[PDB]
């Protein structure tokens, strides 16, 4: 019926650091069905997500094939 | 011997090893083992063949 | 009846190394009298076996004669 209370996190991370990519992936959300105070949670949830995929994709970017064959030339 | 550098011969011996090798099964063998082998002392590995 | 399965042995070593000496003894094989995944594992097997060759053949002639009189001359 209900849940475990939500972290302090302190500071707003798209208010300082603008260079950041998936900029334009951000912008697909509804608004008009849900208050502010629960799409906050809608929000933060989804940008732990998409960083989530970003920074797996990276990784598998890094781990599939690790040292480059192509490298011996030089 | 299907690695990289053992098969050049124009990568040196006193060099390491686990930099220059691709991903194969001597690089995951090789991992889990942590070891440093130098080129050319496995060159003899792979010449008993 | 059967043998174990095959290591991974990513990308191609021909393909890659143009300085190698032994590229001249390896094109001595054919192709159409057999199917091209078991042509492909034989230009595997045939290219360590001259990598085999060529390292013994680089230290025989090596630990045979690794101390000489006529570099210590001068």
């Amino acid at each position: 019926a209900r849940r475990l209370p939500k972290p302090t996190l302190q500071g707003r991370l798209e208010a300082d650091f603008p260079d950041s990519p998936l900029l334009p992936k951000f912008q697909e959300l509804n608004q008009n069905n849900l208050p502010n105070d629960v799409f906050r949670e809608a929000q933060r949830s989804y940008l732990v997500f998409l960083t989530s995929q970003f920074c797996y994709e990276e990784y598998v970017q890094r781990t599939f094939g690790v040292p480059r064959r192509q490298r011996a030339i030089d | 011997a299907y690695n990289g550098p053992a098969f050049s011969h124009h990568f040196t011996r006193d060099e390491d090893i686990l930099d220059n090798l691709e991903n194969g099964t001597l690089r995951d063998l090789l991992e889990i083992s942590d070891l440093r082998p130098t080129v050319g002392m496995i060159r003899d590995l792979s010449a008993s063949f």
